[PDB]
Order: structure tokens, then sequence, then C-alpha cells
């Protein structure tokens, strides 16, 4: 259960440390408690008689200074080790968390984890952590001191840690549980009027807008606001510790000048026990002062606990140990769902992909079959599959030849911030100059870096960069065909208007010489010529597979596709 | 100089309300420094011999202020609430009615997010800041600037040592904040780089996992970020120790003891007035060191209220012109754009000068290169924005000098952003016209190819739509049209790249096209000019005004831009 823990290059330099935090709060409760002798000194016949005692105290000051500049000068080295040892672990668990847990919110808490953590990862153990486990300790220490000066004093201050921390432990559980119910109700109050701005078009253009702004502005006015429940949510959160704090000074100050009264302590040294119990008083305040700096840390690094704490998927041993031939790729009665409310789901499918063949997967919308490539490709698992490749499960193999397999040209392409040819060379950062000679000249991106400014080495991260959606990819088609993997995936873009990146596919499949076991996911219609053949998939499930003379002449799910999708081409908007 | 701002205008009902908020809470704070008052008077009693009678006056004097000030911040605490959540209601109430008249285009300018950015977040700050950032910011001035106060009254020749550790400190710090002016900049810079690189890593997952060296640059920008913060921060360490260690409270005590002790032992203090300065200077750099904390906690509650009083002054639709003159040629469907200029931002025009001409019944396109502002000519008779120099006017009359009601009962558009509302599945196909039988909702379903993807449907068209409801934007667009069908505009605003926006469903969105586009007066932003090759009037344009004009059968004949659009490939 990794939270926000140290790193691993040393024992006996963290151990040393708390050894060093600790003795500073000695100097601390030494300096405290050789009040008593100096103020007694003080308010006595003698008052000469406070040089020895002040004398002492500026040896324990000057020590306590020492300590405390040690302290804080290893502090900040053990925030600049966290930091890289935890900044190095959010980047080496992302690429293993599961890929259905990156959601709209977890997408959001993952990269605040790592744009937003940067600064309060080196500010932590001289900020909060030594600040506060030293003003715990101090009362506690304090306390031990004054048992052998005044015992009564000094039980009725151990007695009073626990009360004095359960007050602040209390005074801080109330002032967090009334925030939440703060802006919960404030999202319960604006997700009407979120609602009526995002279905805003629709409205005006069905002339119904004003209707909807009475409705929202109704239920608005109304909504009986909720507040004073979360007045009493917000006052003892405001008022326990320090009620506690006020109470504890009162009860310790009357202790005191009753000893007087009885002949226990004379008043000088009443006095040096009143000035001592305001200093033991001290450390707790400040812990209520850092109480909104800790919860503001505890926040933001949750969202590395998030990262730290996210399902990971497991690998085998595997050793793809043949790989060479050409893979069959076959499923098996795979069964898939990423969970089971909503969203693509699949049961029953089970194919056998010859080795060394084209093959298409054209159906309704369903995509399940941008879900049927991520489970051959390795990105996804089945709930009911082995999926086996080449004859062996591929689940059942490492993740570095359950990558080495695969070669996949996606539906919306990615480019990284970096060179055209960096982008390229990211599928194989090893090759000799005449791959990327023709992985270009085959996606067709030879011309679009013979036309472009300085071409070849133009950044592409995102600028615009002059290169649109469609002849972005055609550098995820080069970076593709670099990278020799024995399995391609296609998964043809929505993208019309290409003109070129049509017949970037097309060349994919027909011209390469590599001689991998091809995968098309294809919506075009002339890249549905070249596979040989097809696998139309509805409701999750091969409702008819073969080539395309048979399944044409079965007049059935896919000659309709067929003809339509020949009408949908020749189609033009007309007055008539 | 807190004048005529955006957040000095918003937050201006809440003067009085504030006002007394702060005196309230200063007493509130005052009542909790007293304690250490009545300490010194205890103290005071206990030296000067009787007690045991006088001594319990002083317990029921404390008592009586533990009590005094529990009610006074119980009552802060609840004022604080009763004038925030009135202030609240009364604001969404305006963000609710100015959303209602933006300009429509407005929307679009923004995203999903910018929109609840504004409407929650800078609600939400703006409620801490009235409950929490303001009288935070009161007793962190009233406690020290009080404490300074009564240690002067008690005895000057003390409390001017504590001011030792105040410039020692002032001085360190400001050599200390410049030795940052480059890194405080630098590290914002950085701080915005290192948030498009972690977007950018999480949203190409896929990539990395597939070809695993494409993370290479990521792990190298952020052992350059993670270099630099520790480049910046390790040299000013032996500062930020050093001003560290003026501020303690061990710090203060010495000082405080040394002068206490010179000043009793020589017969020239009478020790029962240094007490006071044991009692409360001891942690008066806290309170020093906590003024700027606690005033640094309204900077993100003015922020909030100024991206709402930016967003209540931003310039809305005008109201209408005289209902002018209908001029005297124009058909009920006819469309005349008259000279009309615009742009954008104030100083950069998108459109010059284009005076085309709709006709009643027949199909108009607009080709172009892409951002060409074709996109926004078409948008521009929906009026989502207003033009700057031209006019407009659809059957006769500007659109300017028309309800909006009576625009869009005469103007309709079916562009991408699909925006279903929530509820049942036929009462969006009957928005427009929300008392139609349920069977004109069934034959305009059955028009728009989306009857039988209805009846497929849980409760069939009784079934509440909602954020996830198994509808794909090739079935969610067949539904906006039927709507669109229902509502019988007689002038369409046809998008043409909702068609083949979802590939699958793209012959049935083709059918329902085919219908809706029928017997009235269409305009087309045309992306693939193959479509509108049979077009009556095909306008070509390139970034602003008007080039070339005519139908695709002479178009071609003339050559140029449109034989080279033509020619180029497709043919
Ligand atoms: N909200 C906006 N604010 C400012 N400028 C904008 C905005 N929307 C578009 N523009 C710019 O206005 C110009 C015209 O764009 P647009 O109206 O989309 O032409 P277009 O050709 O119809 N769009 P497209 O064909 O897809 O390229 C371009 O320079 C855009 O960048």
């Amino acid at each position: 259960t990794w939270i926000a823990l140290v790193p691993n290059d040393h024992r006996a330099r963290l151990i040393g440390f708390a050894l060093l935090a600790f003795c500073s709060v000695v100097a601390r409760a030494v300096g405290t408690v050789l009040l008593v002798p100096l103020m007694a000194a003080l308010f006595g016949e003698a008052p000469q008689r406070a040089w020895l005692w002040l004398g002492w105290l500026s040896a324990a000051t000057v020590a306590g200074w020492v300590l405390d500049a040690v302290t804080a000068r290893i502090g900040i080295e053990l925030g600049f080790a966290v930091l890289n040892h935890t900044q190095h672990d959010v980047a080496d668990r992302l690429p293993v968390v599961r890929l259905d847990w990156f959601t709209a919110e977890n997408t959001a808490t993952a990269r605040q984890a790592i744009a937003a953590t940067g600064p309060e990862l080196v500010g932590l153990v001289v900020n909060l952590v030594t600040p506060l486990t030293s003003a715990i300790l101090l009362p506690a220490v304090i306390a031990l001191a004054l048992l052998p000066i005044s015992w009564q004093l000094g039980v009725a201050a151990l007695a009073g840690v626990p009360l004095l921390l359960g007050a602040l432990w209390a005074s801080a559980a109330f002032a967090r549980r009334a925030d939440t119910a703060a802006d919960k109700a404030n999202t319960a109050l604006t997700e009407r009027i979120i609602e009526f701005a995002r279905t805003q078009q629709a409205l005006r253009a069905a002339r119904r807008v004003e209707p909807a702004r009475s409705l929202v502005g109704n239920a608005l006015a109304s909504q009986h606001t909720a507040t004073m429940r979360l007045l009493g949510m917000q006052i003892p959160g405001q008022l326990l510790f320090s009620i506690a704090s006020q109470l504890a000074l009162i009860v310790l100050a009357g202790t005191t000048a009753a000893l007087t009264i009885t002949g226990t302590l004379t008043v000088p040294e009443a006095i040096a026990l009143i000035v001592v119990m305001v200093r033991y008083l001290e450390p707790f305040t400040a812990v209520s002062e850092l109480a909104p700096a800790l919860e503001s840390t505890r926040a933001t690094l949750g969202r590395i606990g998030s990262v730290l704490t996210a399902p990971v998927m497991v690998a085998g041993s595997g050793t793809w140990r043949d790989g060479a031939v050409v893979p069959r790729i076959e499923f098996d009665d795979v069964a898939f769902g990423y969970d089971g409310g909503s969203g693509p789901v699949l049961d029953g499918v089970s194919f056998c992909l010859q080795p060394g063949t084209t093959t298409a997967i054209v159906g309704p919308s369903g995509c399940g079959k941008s879900t049927i490539l991520a489970l051959i490709a390795g990105l996804h698992q089945p709930t009911r599959g082995r999926v086996l490749i080449d004859g062996t499960d591929v689940a059942t193999l490492d993740a570095r030849a359950q990558q080495a397999v695969c070669s996949v040209v996606f539906q919306h392409p990615y480019l990284f911030h970096g060179t055209i040819r960096d982008n390229v060379f990211a599928a194989d950062p090893g090759a000799s100059d005449d791959q990327f000679a023709q992985a270009v000249r085959l996606a067709r991106v030879d011309e679009l870096i013979a036309r472009l400014p300085d071409g070849a080495n133009t950044i592409v991260g995102e600028a615009g960069s002059a290169l649109s959606g469609g002849e972005r990819q055609r550098v995820s088609i080069a970076r593709a065909l670099l990278k020799a993997a024995p399995v391609l995936l296609v998964d043809e873009a929505t993208s019309a208007l290409d003109a070129e990146n049509e017949a970037a596919v097309v060349d994919a499949l027909a011209a390469d010489p590599r001689s991998r076991t091809r995968v098309i996911v294809a919506h075009r219609l002339a890249s549905i010529r070249h596979a040989d053949r097809v696998l139309f998939v509805d409701d999750g499930r091969v409702v008819e597979d073969g080539s395309i003379s048979e399944l044409l002449t079965a007049g059935g799910r896919f000659s309709q596709f067929w003809r339509q999708q020949h009408e949908a081409a020749e189609w033009q908007i007309l007055a008539e | 100089s807190w004048r005529a701002q955006a957040a000095s205008r918003l937050l201006a009902p809440l003067k009085l309300p504030l006002v007394l908020s702060g005196v309230l809470a200063a007493l509130v704070t005052l009542a909790q420094l007293a304690p250490f008052v009545l300490l010194v008077e205890l103290s005071r009693l206990l030296v000067s011999g009787a007690g045991a009678h006088r001594l319990f006056t002083v317990g029921f004097a404390a008592v009586g202020l533990l009590g005094t000030g529990a009610l006074l911040a119980a009552a802060l605490t609840l004022w604080l609430h009763v004038i925030d959540a009135r202030f609240a209601r009364a604001l969404r109430l305006r963000l609710l009615s100015k959303l209602s008249r933006l300009p429509l285009g407005w929307f679009t300018s923004r995203g999903s997010g910018s929109i609840k950015k504004l409407v929650t977040d800078d609600t939400l700050a703006l409620h801490y800041l009235v409950t929490h950032a303001v009288p935070d910011a009161v007793a962190a001035v009233v406690a020290p600037v009080g404490v300074l106060v009564y240690l002067f009254v008690v005895d000057w020749r003390v409390a001017l040592v504590l001011f030792g550790p105040v410039l020692v400190y002032l001085t360190i710090t400001s050599s200390l904040t410049i030795q940052s002016g480059p890194r405080i900049v630098q590290a914002q810079r950085w701080a915005e780089k290192m948030n498009g690189e972690a977007g950018s890593y999480l949203e190409g997952q896929p990539v990395i996992r597939v070809f695993g060296a494409a993370s290479s640059s990521f792990r190298r920008r952020l052992d350059e970020y993670i270099g630099f913060l520790v480049a910046w921060q390790r040299p000013l360490a032996g500062k930020k120790t050093l001003m560290d260690l003026a501020t303690r409270p061990a710090t203060f005590l010495w000082l405080i003891a040394a002068t206490g002790t010179l000043l009793v032992a020589t017969h020239r203090m009478d020790p029962v007035n240094l007490l006071p300065f044991m009692f409360l200077g001891t942690t008066f750099g806290a309170r020093l060191l906590g003024i700027a904390y606690g005033l640094g906690g309204l900077r993100t509650g003015l922020l909030a209220a100024r991206h709402l009083q930016v967003t209540l002054d931003e310039t809305e639709l005008a109201v209408r012109e005289h209902p002018r003159e209908p001029l005297d040629g124009e058909a009920p469907a006819t469309v005349v754009f008259d000279h009309v200029t615009f742009g954008y931002r104030p100083g950069v025009p998108v459109i010059q000068d284009v005076s085309l001409t709709l006709r009643p019944g027949t199909v108009t396109a607009l080709v172009g290169p892409s951002g060409s502002g074709k996109s926004t000519l078409a948008t521009l008779l929906a009026r989502f924005h207003d033009v700057e120099r031209g006019a407009i006017r659809v059957g006769g009359q500007d659109i300017r000098s028309l309800a909006a009601d009576e625009l869009y009962t005469r103007v309709g558009f079916v562009l991408q952003e699909a925006q279903l509302v929530h509820g049942t599945a036929a009462e969006n196909i009957a928005l427009a016209v929300p008392d139609a039988p349920a069977e004109q909702v069934q034959v305009a379903a059955r028009e728009a190819q989306i009857h039988d993807r209805v009846l497929r449907l849980p409760d069939g068209y009784d079934t509440v739509l909602g954020a996830n409801s198994g509808l794909s934007g090739g079935e969610r667009q067949r539904l906006t049209i039927a709507r669109a069908i229902l509502g019988d505009t007689p002038v369409l605003i046809l998008d043409e790249a909702t068609a083949f926006a979802d590939p699958e469903s793209e012959y049935l969105v083709q059918q329902a096209l085919n219908r809706l586009t029928r017997d009235r007066t269409v305009l087309v932003i045309a992306h693939r000019l193959h479509t509108i090759t049979r077009a009556d009037q095909i306008v070509v344009l390139d970034h602003g005004r008007i080039v070339e004009r005519g139908t695709h059968e002479e178009l071609l004949a003339a050559g140029g831009r449109y034989c080279r659009l033509w020619d180029t490939g497709q043919g």
C-alpha cells in the first residue's frame, strides 16, 4: 500500500534523522523547564541570582539553534529524495494500470498526480512532517520534566495531552465533514444550471427556452436550501478546540493557584509554573494552525495513492519461443466487458485467422471491433477467453513478449511532442535509415515531408503543426510499418476528405513485403476488396464469415451492407 | 482604489454585512487573548499577598470570558452563513437569466468544463471567501495588532526588542525574494509545460503499450523538471533555515528572558510586568508570519469574483430593432446576406462584404478550403453572433428585428453537437411541438430512420435518455433530425459533416436528410464537393470574401479555384 513513502537509498540516514528531530525537541523542553529556577529567582528577594539560570538558558538556546538547523538541512534533502522517488513511481506504474481504469475522472486525477505535486513534495518533510511531529511530542516531554518539580502539576499535564489531542482531532473531523456537505449541496444546486447551459441550442431552436428557464428558476428559488443543518455542522468544528484550550488553562492555573494557598508551592515558584503551563499549551495551538496546511497536503497527495493503488494487469512468463513464422490468431469462446451496466459487450466470438492473410471486420457501430482488436493486441484481457496466437495463450506471456508480437494503427492517431522522425522511430529506435526510407514511401509521407518547410524535423506534438487529422494518420501508418512484428492491426479512421490516407492503408495492406498477418477494421469499401475473408459482427457475435463471393451470393447480412455502402457513396443533396 | 473593478462591483451588496462581520470577528479574536490578560491579574494577586476569595473572582471572569467568546463565535458563524446563502441564491438566479440571454455562439466558444468551472467552482470559491477567508483575514490582522499594542503599554523597552527578529527576518526574506526573480516565472512555465506533458502521456497510453519507446520523451521531460526543482531549491536552503530560526518561539523566549533579567535585576522593571511578554510575546513571530498567510486566502476568492463579474458583464444579443419594412420582393423563405462583414476578435475580420442571396425552395452550397469562414457564415444566419457591418434578412425582415421565437420559427439548423435533452425519447422528437399526438412523433421517427432503433429501447418511446443510453453519434443524430422534421422551419442550415461523422450509420442519416431537406430552402456547409454538384448555386470562398459563384456545370467552365478543387484527384 504505497502512499507517499520515502526512498530506498538508505536506512541509517533515516533513523539518525528521527534521533535528531527528537533531540531538537528535548532542547526545547529543557529551554522551557529552565524557566522555573529563573522566574522563581526574578520574583524573589535576590533577583541577581537569575544570571546563573540565564547562562544555562543561553546554553540551551544555542543548542536548539544548531539542532533545528541540521534537522532542516536534512529535511530538505529528504524532500528532494521523496520527490525524485515518487515521481518515478507514478510514471513507472501508469504503463501497467489496466486501460479501463482511465475513465474521465481517473485521467484528471492521474494528470494532477503528475503535474501538480511537484513543489509540495519537496516542501513536505520540512514544512509538515517535522513541525507537526515536534509540536505533538513537545507538551508530552514538557509534562515529564515537571514530575520531579511538581508532581501534581506534572500528572495534571500528562492527563491533558490525550484530551487536548482528542479535541484537536475531533475539531478537524467536524470541520472536514461539514466542508463536504457544503460542496455537495452546492453541486446538488448548480447541476440544473449546468444542464440548462449544456442543452441551450436545442432549447432556443425549439422555442422552449423560457419555460425551461421558469422550471429551473422556480426549483432553484425554493430548494429549501437546507442551510441550518450545515450550521449545526459548522459550529462545533469552530468552537471545540478553542473551548478546550481555554478550559485547560483555567484548570492548570487554578491548580497552580491552589497549591499556593495550602502551602505546597511558595508564590515566586507558583508563578514560574504558571509561565510553564502557558508554554506547555502553545504546541497545541501550533498544531491547530497547520490544520489547513495538512488537509490541503492530504488532498493533494491522495491523488498519488489513487494511482499507486490502481489495479494493474498481470502477465506470465511466456518468452515467445518461435514468433518467427507467422501467427495463426484464434479466439475461443471469448467474452469481454469493461463491466456490465453499459459499454461494448462481447460473448461467443470464436474464429481462427489463418497465418499470413488479410481479414476485414465489418459491422454496425457497436464497437466490439475496436475491442476485438484490443483483445488481439493484448491491451484488454478477456473475461471468458483464451485469445491464443500461434497456438499459445496470450495471457501466459511476459509483457515484453506480449507486446513484441503486434503492430497497431489506432483509430485516433497519437503523436507525442517531438519531431516527425522521432515519432516514427518510436516503433523501432534502431531502424537503419532504410527501414525509415521505406516506412515513409509506403505511408505516403515522403511527399508530406518533401513539401514541408523543414520537413522531417518538424516538431509535431501539438501546435497545430500544419498537419491535419488525416495526414497525422499517415505518420501512425509509418510508425506501425517500421516496427517489424508479424501482426498488423489496422483500425481505419472515420476521417473523410483524405484522397491519400485511403491509398495509404490500401498500400499498407497490398504493398508491404514484410509478410505479416493483417487484420483491418474497415469502414471504406476499397480496403475490403483486399481482404480474403470478412467477419460480420453484430451484437458482439460473428454472424457470418467468408470471402466476398459467398457472402455476396448469400444475399444476407453482408450483401445488404455492400449495397448500402455502394449507395451511400453516390448520394447528393438535391432540391427536387 | 477599491472601486469600479470586477470583484468590487459583484461583491457590492455585502458591504454592511461584511463590515458587521469584521467588527464581530474582531471581538471574537480579542476575547481569546483576554485570558492571558486575566492571568497577569491573577499573578499580581498572588504576588500581592491576599487571595482565596479574590482569586475566585478571576475564575468567574475567566469562565465568563469562555462563555461570551463561545456565544460571539457561534453568532458570527451563523451570521456569515445566513448572509452568504442569500447572496448565493440571488447570484444563481442571475447566472440562470444571463445564460438565457447570451448570444448562442458564446456557448460554442467555450467548452463543457469551462461552464462548470464558472457555475460550480466559482460559486463555491465565493461561499468559501465569505464564510472562511474573510473572518480568518480579520483575525489574522487583529491578533498581532492587539498584542503589539498591549505589549507597548505594558513596557515599551522590552516591546522594542521584539523587533530584532522581525528586522532580521525581513532583511533575509528580501535578500531571498531577489534570488528567484527568474526562477519564480521559470517554475510557472515549467508547471504549465508539465501539465500538457501529463495530459499527452495519459491520452497516449495505448500507443505507449504497443511501442514501448514512445514514453522516452515524457520520461526525459520529467527528469528535467524534477532536476530543475532541485537546482532551484537546493541553493536557497541556508537562507530558509536562517529565516526560520529567527521566528521560532525559542528565539523570542531568549530575548525576552535576557532583556527582562537585565531590567529586573537592576531594579527597574517590577517583574510582574514581564509576565505579559512571557505569556503573549514568545508566539509573536508566528502571528506576523500568519498575517500574510491569512491575507493570501482572499486571492482565490477575488479571482472567482472577477471571473463571475466579467461573465455577468458579457455583451448579450441586441434587444431588437424597429419592426421595419419587408423589402418588397422577398418571399417568406428568401434569405439575403447584404454586405455582411464579421470577425470574432475586434480587429481580425473573418467575413468581408459577402452578398449572396438564397431563393425559395433551392439548395446552396458553401465550398472552400479549411478555415475559410463558411461555418461562420452559416451560423451567422442563426444569429449565433451579430454582424458588424452588414445586415442579413430572412423573409424581408432583418434578423436583428425578429423575436427569438419568431427567428427560430423561421430558420432551423442541423449542425454537429447533437444535444439531446434529458427526458423521454418521445420528448426529444417532439421538442419543437410538445403536444404532438404521439402519432406524429411516430410518423416523424419513421422518416428519420430511427423508429426501429427506438422500439429496441427498454420502454420504447417512453425510455428516459441520459448521459449513457446506448446510442451512437449516428443515431443520436437521427433523433435531432426527427425533431427538426416536426419543427418545419422553411429555411434549413445543414452541416454536411453530420452525414459522415459516424461511418456505420451513414446511409440512414442520408435517408433522414433526404426527407428533412425537402420543399425548403437549404444552405449546406459542403465538405465533399461531389455531393453538391446538383445544387442550384455553389459558392466558393477563401479566408473571408467570396471569389466565384454559380452552378457546377458553368462554374466548371470558367476555370479557377473550382476546377482547382475539382480536378485535385477526385475529378
Ligand atoms: N470561437 C472562435 N473564436 C475565434 N476565432 C474563431 C472561432 N471559431 C473559429 N474561428 C476562426 O475563424 C476562422 C473561420 O473558421 P471557420 O468559420 O470554421 O471556417 P470553416 O472553413 O467553415 N471551418 P473549416 O471548414 O472546418 O475549416 C478561422 O480562422 C478560425 O480559426
